[PDB]
RNA sequence: UCAUCGAAUCGCCACCUACAAGACUGGAGCUUGCUCCCUCGAAGGCGCCAAGUAUAUUCAU
RNA sequence: GCGACGUCGCUUUUUGAUCCUUCGAUGUCGGCUCUUCCUAACCUAGCGCCGCAGAAGACGCUAAGGGUUGGAUUGUUCACCCACUGACAGGGAACGUGAGCUGGGUUUAGACCGUCGUGAGACAGGUUGGUUUUACCCUACUUAGCUGGAAAUUGCGAGAA
RNA sequence: UUAGGGAUAUGUGGCGUCAAAACUUAUGGGCUCAUUCGAUACGUGAAAAGGGUGUUGGUGGAUAACAAAUCCACCGGCCCCGAAAAUGGAUGACGCUUAAGCCCAAUUAGUGAUUGCCCAUUAUUCCUUUGGUAAGGGCGGAAACUUGGAGAAAGUGUAGCCCUUCCGAUGUAGAUGUGGCCUGGAGGUUAGGACGAAGCUUAUGGCGUGAGCCUAAGAUGGACCGGCCUCUAGUGCAGAUCUUGGUUGGCG
RNA sequence: UCGAACCACCUAGUAGCUGGUUCACAUCGAAGUUUCCCUCAGGAUAGCUGGUGCUAGUAGAAGUAUUGUGCGGUAAAGC
RNA sequence: GGCCAGAACCAGCCCUACUGCAUUAUCCUGUCGGCCGGCGGGCAACGAAGUGCAAGAAUUUUGGGUCUUGGUGAAUGCUCCAUGGCGA
């Protein structure tokens, strides 16, 4: 019995989870900047990597405002975000992370994309069954309406 | 999540009858409970000190807070056992946060290299490398 | 058990062009052309830009694993060489009573009266490497093996001393066969 | 002689899942494939029962 | 190439033990016949290597694929010679193989001899003469037919290289 | 470690399929490539030194030069060879190798202190039996909304005198008990039968843990016989190369 | 039928040997050891076990420890 | 009567939130630099756990007769009276 995400719909896929990894070189990948972390109790929260320490682990962090702790979270549910503070490019691992984190570098990605699909995922498990109906209502008229717009182009 | 938490087990040697003032010994031993370091402490004193559990009491076993979690280096010396060339010591300078974890991670590569387990294996120097 | 060492560079002059395109590289110049694979662990090839720099980097390492970076460090710089320079193959004979006949008829090579043996020994040769004779006078011994590629004209330039060998023979009292010289780069100004 | 078990359906699946262009201009699009879920679409408008609290859906190819 | 000195792994067609199975019966060696299997390679086959110039041997490895005889004496296995041959390698299969043959050796009841024993008799000492039953049953194999069969005889059960 | 059942939970052993359980764990630390990898003890032992110029670990001691690092010696295996037989061939099978191998750990994921999960004739609990002679209480008439019993009899034993309570419950040789089963016959009693007895048949049910009993229905049978208390013995059969009779396969 | 015929009888000869020995449930439930035996394919005797018990029996209880108090000469050791 | 479903008290397995409850040190400052040494006062405990009290409330299962009743203010006591809903 398979769930789909095409192409190749996929047989017996546990709805709890994803072996998503691929394997990077750690360096090139994460400097103390920003990450997010998948399949944590606390889930899809992005918080800014404190430092790296041995190799798969990571320490992650971020200020306040969303009860993260300082914590050590391992890079086999932490993917890293090009929404960096301190990776690469600029010229430290920066300190105060708060301070480096009001360059509103997470408040812009918070409100940028891939942080809408983020509560995307969340809204529809948060969704009673009304909004459901909502939503099918939704999709059926954008639905149609494309049926509508389908005759149109048929007419031109 | 790291197992193996960090104990500091003393303890006097009864006294006495024949003493009346032991002098007392403590120490530091890793272990995943505290019945563990206990049985690792009556070992030290029946070895280092030629004291038996029986005729000595365990003054107060205790459990290290903690250091503020934060990635820095480890030289672990450590000290094991097997038919693997009997009694070895080591270093196996690793890097992880605390003590309880990179003394976890000293465990789980003998036994990983040397299948020299828990109880094979003493353990001295747990300290910090600032390079 | 694992660490990381170094990375490794080649840098791409002008004359020699290097793709990055399905992880494979292609180099061409002004005198041949050359295209192979180079796949190996923790080897992904990414060429930077079109003519700066050919990098191989690997995050992952160990002796088995940077026993293999800077092999194709050896086989991505001779791909940039034989398109500009090339690197021409010789091979002599010796005789001491037999007289003897050889041929190379277009694509294949033939040996003729080989230590008595008066029938052919035929061996294909690919598409573009050319070779003649100087049996006529002034050599009168040698074959010149000419091209572009490192391994494309080794590979062959390999077997006809594997077509050679005297068996059940004492072997060091006399030498039968025309057999590879001398490995040698040789370049040319003339 | 059939009363059946089963219970989304495809000209938007279904070469390819991944190209092309960033160690800092976004590409995305060779896509969480569509559509399906009560009147062909959202705003209504409409009949439903007495099959009398569950009982294989008394449906449906 | 092995040899002092030595040792250390693995070996059964081994010398014996053990007494575990069999005493209301697993019928005795050897052959004949036929099939198989293994390699620790005897031959051919593949290079290799030497004081391997040709010749011709020399050492070695890889390979079980193919091949490995005919006789004399012996019941023999073995052994020995004879002769051919490229060479006549070594083993397992219940010391492969008797409801297949043979019956030469073991083989009893007759008899003779040697030693032993007072004697009857004994000898794993010699010699000679001395039963060899049954498939018509099940499977195995060998050929020879027949007939069902796809929810492998059934649901209507629905899947077409 | 064992009465008959249900549930809860474990033990040993496990959780890729067979196979219940990680629908292949969000697993974590390293190890491992093995041209017969390796993988559950005790099965019998698997492999012995030996080395290397091999992959990972550790200690003694240089250079700051190997052909900005590069050495001289060894300790430690995983792993390579050392090592081999005879039907085809075994981790148990498939298969697994960025494990489903090995050694350590884990148990809802560094968020906050428990039982990840699956399997028993075990454990816990619940009913039911049965024994203990195990304890009790009644051991002749009253009421809680519907009946049952704190009214069923002074009792080893049952269709228990009635309740309810505890505990135990396997078992060969053996022992013992049974208000226990059965066959032939006797003494008693009660009673059937031509309106159909014994017998016999069984998809005839029921009821007893069982031995067995009772019923029905015979398009069976034709004239004897059941229950109960004692008595009695030529009293229970699957197995003795049983005995006798009969049949049967092989078998047209 | 003959290393002692055949028939009938003693005779149902004897067998520490082989084979068999007919219902249920319940309650319990072992031993292959001791000593003696022309004994070692068997017996007898203890032990094990059952039944019936008798008897004032938290005791004359214990495959257990503690406490004292004895004992010993194996391991290790030492030559 | 048999077949179900639901409900309700009983006990049972329980759902478990908040978890408080004390302790213990964690940690609060000072100027130093890409080899780090120059240290003290507990007055803070939400990521201190070898540790104490919790029902209402979640679940099927199993059994149902000697009842229930009303709250008081202190430092918990008087007490009174006699199953239903389907299908077949
Ligand atoms: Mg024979
Ligand atoms: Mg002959
Ligand atoms: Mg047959
Ligand atoms: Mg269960
Ligand atoms: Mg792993
Ligand atoms: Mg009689
Ligand atoms: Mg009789
Ligand atoms: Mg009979
Ligand atoms: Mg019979
Ligand atoms: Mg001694």
């Amino acid at each position: 019995t398979d769930a789909y995400a095409v192409p190749l719909s996929p047989l017996l896929s546990c709805a709890q989870g994803i072996a998503l990894c691929i394997m990077v070189k750690s360096h090139y990948i994460c400097a103390g900047r920003l990450v997010r972390i998948l399949r944590g109790p606390r889930q899809d929260r992005v918080g800014v990597i404190v430092d790296i320490v041995d190799a798969n682990r990571v320490l992650v962090e971020n200020p306040e405002d969303a009860k993260m702790w300082r914590h050590v979270q391992n890079l086999k549910n932490v993917e890293p975000l090009k929404y960096c503070v301190s990776v690469s490019r600029n010229c430290s691992a920066k300190a105060l992370k708060d301070a480096l984190a009001s360059s509103k570098a997470l408040e812009k990605y918070a409100k940028t994309r891939t942080a809408a699909r983020v509560e995307a995922k969340k809204a529809c498990a948060a969704s009673t069954d009304f909004e459901r109906y909502q939503l099918r209502v939704a999709r059926r008229s954008r639905a149609h309406w494309a049926r509508k717009v389908f005759d149109e182009k048929d007419a031109k | 999540k790291p197992h193996l938490r960090h104990y500091q087990v003393v303890g006097r040697e009864s006294p006495s009858e024949k003493n009346p003032e032991p002098t007392v010994y403590k120490f530091e031993v890793f272990a995943p409970n505290f019945v563990v370091a206990k049985s690792r402490f009556w070992r030290m004193m029946r070895v280092k000190n030629k004291v038996k559990a029986t005729h000595g009491d365990v003054l107060s076993c205790k459990v290290v807070k903690d250091a503020k979690l934060v990635a820095r280096n480890y030289l672990v010396d450590i000290a094991y056992y097997s038919q693997r060339c009997g009694y070895t010591r080591m270093v196996k300078e690793f890097r992880d946060v605390s003590k309880t974890g990179a003394v976890s991670q000293a465990y789980h590569d003998l036994a990983s290299r040397h299948r020299a387990r828990y109880h094979n294996i003493e353990v001295l120097n747990v300290k910090s490398i600032p390079d | 058990m694992v660490k990381v060492k170094s990375l490794c560079t080649l840098q791409i002059p002008e004359g020699v062009t290097v793709d990055v395109k399905g992880r494979k590289v292609t180099v061409t110049g002004k005198r041949g052309t050359l295209t192979k694979d180079l796949t190996h662990l923790q080897l992904d090839l990414r060429v930077d830009k079109k003519n700066r720099t050919f990098t191989v980097i690997r995050w992952f390492g160990s002796k088995i694993p940077i026993a293999c970076l800077n092999t194709t460090k050896a086989h991505v710089q001779n791909m940039i060489t034989g398109v500009t320079k090339g690197y021409r193959f010789k091979v002599r004979c010796a005789y001491a009573h037999f007289p003897i006949n050889v041929s190379v008829d277009g694509q294949n090579i033939e040996v003729r009266n080989f230590l008595g043996e008066k029938r052919v020994r035929r061996q294909l040769v690919p598409s573009s490497v050319k070779v003649s004779q100087t049996d006529p006078s002034k050599v009168k011994d040698e074959i010149i093996f000419d091209g572009n590629d490192l391994e494309q004209v080794s590979r062959e330039a390999a077997v006809l001393h594997q077509m050679c060998l005297v068996k059940k023979k004492d072997i060091r009292k006399f030498l039968d066969g025309i057999y590879v010289q001398t490995k040698t780069n040789i370049e040319g100004m003339e």
